[PDB]
RNA sequence: CGGCUACCCACCCGACCCGUCUUGAAACACGGACCAAGGAGUCUAACACGUGCGCGAGUCGGGGGCUCGCACGAAAGCCGC
RNA sequence: GAGGGCGUGAAACCGUUAAGAGGUAAACGGGUGGGGUCCGCGCAGUCCGCCCGGAGGAUUCAACCCGGCGGCGGGUCCGG
């Protein structure tokens, strides 16, 4: 024996992307080459987000993609999103900014072309910025998923606010013993 | 779209004999039997191959035209060289070196032409 | 029956052509373009094997 | 994304003067894994169940 | 896919993924929701609180048909009518305002949110909230009740 | 003295016993293929001394001398003339092996094409008149 | 007899697979790698006249 | 390709109907082609065989230039027997040899009024 | 001449007969005379999580309808007031 | 070597022949040794592919250009 320490061989990581998409594999090859040949930590993080799963890449939204560029210092910069930018029903005005994302929805592309912006793809983003200069990388609302609101220490023991599983959100379904003080105990 | 064609053809083709050993292409226009990307005769816009002559004497060279794609009746232009092995080896050397046409696979074309001349002369 | 990316399909009611992921997808052309090769480190082909 | 012209061949084999622009269906992306997925599910649809 | 099933991988192990000691035979703990109060209280409680008892009134012959009132927000209030319509109706023309009838869209009750621009409209609905009614009065619109 | 291929070193296997199965000698219902015993009392699984040895990763041969015949080639199986002609580029390390279901009428043509292309065949003189 | 035999596919994925198959039927290398003899054949996808 | 759904491409049902067909179906099954001069003279491709038809054998152990007359037609065995084709047993007794009627070239037919009606229907349906 | 090898034999050393219930099996614990074939985690519904795909504030035709009568067509294509 | 439950014909079991062995019941793992069947090879003579200096024969390119077709490459984006 040599190592008294525990054998934790592989750390956590996903090396190759599990998606068999050919275009995604070509983007993985190109940004892997840029990440190991340009000394660009932006290319490192974009290559890791291409390694990242379909679920852990949440869809970006048009209002958030406006508001992250409305801040001072993001006028002439391009919005790089590893993920999808979708339509928003809320906003009315769209600025003259640039988009660099994968699989933008049709209404979003139509409204950006009406507003006068320019959408790109990752190969054009690489040809325009190998190191990734003039770019801002964005991510979407992971924790706002319906799945993540069931996750906690319990559904109700320090009242715990974490949404127990039930069929119908209403009367007669999980509302009596532990939900009110008149019927037994209360949390 | 050569990389798309490679990422499709590199599996699930009517080639790629994965039978008890490594991958062989057998690839009716090819220079090395290894099913690789740098040695491929169907996918690239510029391809070189050598084949034996139908008469039995000489080596024929099949090179891709590049003046027109998606038209396989004229996409491959052929020549029939019947020389005394050094004149034709120098001919394919000057044809690959003096042109821009495929600076790669020089030694692939040269080794296959030389091996088929050794297999052809007796 | 399917259309181009400018217009919709006139026979199918709610169909459009798919989004094109990589527009100009020649990877050899991209990696041999001068815009990419302007920002490369150095060709490092040393091996640095095991020294007894 | 350019749409070339394809000559129209007659019954004799000679290229006629008619030239029709290539539609964008042939310029659409190629996803053989999605083709294999939908093909697998339609093959599962394409069968009598079997003996019970 | 039985070739992707774990059972084909576990051929060769004696107890087949369920232990030699514990011996999972048929139904060790009960069936279904057995022992909801006796011996599985740490699973029915602490993971489904509220499960046991009565809560309120017993409305006999209830339908999800009389209480039908889909709620439309002020963000959804605009795109029920096209954007061309509101641009060509509020392109500095006059004091006229377009009418957005949510009963035609199928939504009965109008509720309040943010993001309501200065350009006023007329909203006809069966019900309103006081927040949305104050937002319409603040942007200068007209609140119209219909049946 | 047929073809004499390129530089191939001394081939070692680290053991050459093709490990027997436990109690295959005692019962003739047991084929001599290996099968990992998962008993709670077995001396083979407990790795007692004086017993049989289980196949593990340590008996792996060298990657340079992997799938190497004693002649110095690597075998590749062949059915017909085109699958013989695919070995035209690497004939100095890869030898041919004609399939069993090939008759003599095509087998003589395959071995003639192998003699023309200078490709080693493992069984040249089988199934002849 | 109540095994889940038949599998429904989304119509968008059905049309996606049709577009991908028709796009892959245009390249010569894909069809030659599938195995059709396109040696003496003229230009890719062949358009014949209405007298055929 | 089979288009009518009232007939089988089924091997088991076809073999069942074939090996259990009645004798009037077996007469149609046991039909023999004709010589080139007889089909040139009569304009007919195939005819059923009967007791007094002259037969040239085209395939088998005996082939060609054997224009003999049949004697028996076993429809149970699907076998006609020819007077010219013989084979001796162990004990020196001759016996006929099993010949399937589809490997049989008819050179001469027996004329009858019913066979003239059959030949007229053949020529009219061939048109 | 050379040859590892499912051939046979001898010699030195180690070596109790496998499977399980068990803290403990070679056990004076149980099943096993031998051999060939069959033989044990499947399927439906529901839920949850992870993954991949398409569309994406929308999504889904599984319910029907439309095409000429087609082996594969009990498939597939389309509906959109 | 298909002779009437007759295609193919394994294992358990038995007979005979050939070889080997036999006091610690038989059987096994590691290490060798002996014998036998079989395989590949020629056994004091088997290695090849290239260049050059030497000895005879037989041919015609190549070195340079005229004649000719087909492609590679960019410029006037000339002619459309
Ligand atoms: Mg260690
Ligand atoms: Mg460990
Ligand atoms: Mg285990
Ligand atoms: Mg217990
Ligand atoms: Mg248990
Ligand atoms: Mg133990
Ligand atoms: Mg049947
Ligand atoms: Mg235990
Ligand atoms: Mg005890
Ligand atoms: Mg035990
Ligand atoms: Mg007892
Ligand atoms: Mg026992
Ligand atoms: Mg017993
Ligand atoms: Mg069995
Ligand atoms: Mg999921
Ligand atoms: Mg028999
Ligand atoms: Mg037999
Ligand atoms: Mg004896």
């Amino acid at each position: 024996g040599v190592d008294i320490r525990h054998n934790k061989d592989r750390k956590v990581r996903r090396k190759e992307p599990k998606s068999q998409d050919i275009y995604l594999r070509l983007l993985v090859k190109l940004y892997r080459f840029l990440a190991r040949r340009t000394n660009s930590t932006f290319n490192q993080v974009v290559l890791k987000r291409l390694f990242m799963s379909r679920t852990n890449r949440p869809p970006l939204s048009l209002s958030r993609m406006i508001r992250k560029m409305k801040l001072p210092g993001r006028e002439n910069k391009t919005a790089v999103v590893v993920g999808t930018i979708t339509d928003d029903v809320r906003v009315q005005e769209v600025p003259k900014l640039k988009v660099c994302a994968l699989r933008v929805t049709s209404r979003a592309r139509s409204r950006i072309l009406r507003a006068g912006g320019k959408i790109l793809t990752f190969d054009q983003l690489a040809l325009d910025s190998p190191k990734g200069c003039g770019t801002v990388l964005l991510s979407g609302p992971r924790k706002g998923r319906e799945v993540y609101r069931h996750f906690g220490k319990a559904p109700g023991t320090p009242h715990s606010h974490t949404k127990p599983y039930v069929r119908s959100k209403g009367r007669k379904f999980e509302r009596a013993r532990g939900r009110r003080a008149s019927r037994g105990y209360k949390n | 779209s050569a990389h798309l064609q490679w990422m499709v053809v590199r599996n699930c083709s009517s080639f790629l004999i994965k039978r008890n050993k490594q991958t062989y292409s057998t690839e009716p226009n090819n220079l090395k039997a290894r099913n690789s990307f740098r040695y491929n005769g169907l996918i690239h816009r510029k391809t070189v191959g050598v084949e034996p002559a139908a008469d039995g004497k000489g080596v024929v060279v099949v090179i891709k035209r590049r003046s027109g794609q998606r038209k396989p009746a004229t996409s491959y232009v052929r020549t029939t060289i019947n020389k005394n092995a050094r004149a034709t080896l120098s001919s394919i050397r000057h044809m690959i070196r003096k042109n821009k046409y495929r600076p790669d696979l020089r030694m692939a074309a040269i080794r296959r032409a030389s091996a088929i001349l050794r297999s052809q002369k007796p | 029956l399917y259309g181009t990316w400018r217009k919709a399909a006139s026979l199918k009611s709610n169909y459009n052509l798919p989004m094109h992921k990589m527009i100009n997808t020649d990877l050899s052309r991209i990696l041999k373009s001068p815009e990419i090769q302007r920002a490369l480190r150095a060709p490092r082909k040393k091996i640095h094997r095991r020294v007894l | 994304c350019a749409r070339p012209l394809i000559s129209v061949y007659s019954e004799k084999g000679e290229s006629s003067g008619k030239n029709v622009t290539l539609p964008a269906v042939f310029k659409a992306p190629i996803r053989p894994d999605i083709v294999n997925f939908v093909h697998t599910n339609l093959r599962k649809n394409n069968r009598q169940p079997y003996a019970v | 896919p039985s070739r992707l099933r774990k059972t084909r991988k576990l051929r060769g192990h004696v107890s087949h993924g369920h232990g030699r000691i514990g011996k999972h035979r048929k139904h060790p703990g009960g069936r279904g929701n057995a022992g909801g109060l006796h011996h599985h209280r740490i699973n029915f409680d602490k993971y489904h609180p509220g499960y046991f008892g009565k809560v309120g009134m017993k409305h006999y012959h209830l339908k999800r048909n009389q209480s039908f009132c889909p709620t439309v927000n002020l963000d959804k209030l605009w795109t029920l009518v096209s954007e061309q319509t509101r641009v060509n109706a509020a392109k500095n023309k006059t004091g006229a305002a377009p009418i957005i009838d949510v009963v035609r869209s199928g939504y009965y009750k109008v509720l309040g949110k943010g993001k309501l621009p200065k350009q006023p409209v007329i909203v006809k609905a069966k019900f309103f909230s006081r927040r949305a009614e104050e937002k319409i009065k603040s942007v200068g619109g007209a609140c119209v009740l219909v049946a | 003295a047929a073809l004499r291929p390129l530089v191939k070193p001394k081939i070692v296997k680290k053991r050459t016993k093709k490990f027997i199965r436990h109690q295959s000698d005692r019962y003739v219902k047991i084929k001599r293929n290996w099968r990992k015993p998962r008993g709670i009392d077995n001396r083979v699984r407990r790795r007692f001394k004086g017993q049989i040895l289980m196949p593990n990763i340590g008996y792996g041969s060298n990657k340079k001398t992997k799938h190497m015949l004693p002649s110095g080639f690597r075998k590749f199986l062949v059915h017909n003339v085109k699958e013989l002609e695919v070995l035209l580029m690497c004939n100095k390390s890869y030898c041919a092996e004609i399939a069993h279901n090939v008759s003599s009428k095509n087998r003589k043509a395959i071995v003639e094409r192998a003699a023309q292309l200078a490709i080693r065949v493992t069984n040249p003189n089988a199934r002849l008149r | 007899t109540w095994r889940r035999w038949h599998r429904r596919v989304n119509t968008t994925q059905k049309r996606y697979a049709i577009c991908s198959a028709l796009a892959a039927s245009a390249l010569p290398a894909l069809v030659m790698s599938k195995g059709h003899r396109i040696e003496e054949v003229p230009e890719l996808p062949l358009v014949v006249e209405d007298k055929v | 390709m089979k288009f009518n759904p009232f007939v089988t491409s089924d091997r088991s049902k076809n073999r069942k109907r074939h090996f259990n067909a009645p004798s009037h179906i077996r007469r149609k099954i046991m039909s023999s082609p004709l010589s080139k001069e007889l089909r040139q003279k009569y304009n007919v491709r195939s005819m059923p065989i009967r007791k007094d038809d002259e037969v040239q054998v085209v395939r088998g152990h005996y082939k060609g230039q054997q224009i003999g007359k049949v004697v028996q037609v076993y429809r149970k065995k699907y076998v006609i027997y020819i007077e010219r084709v013989q084979r001796e047993k162990a004990n020196g007794t001759t016996v006929h040899v099993g010949i399937h009627p589809s490997k049989v070239v008819i050179t001469r037919l027996k004329l009858d009024k019913d066979r003239k009606k059959i030949l007229e229907r053949k020529a009219k349906s061939r048109q």
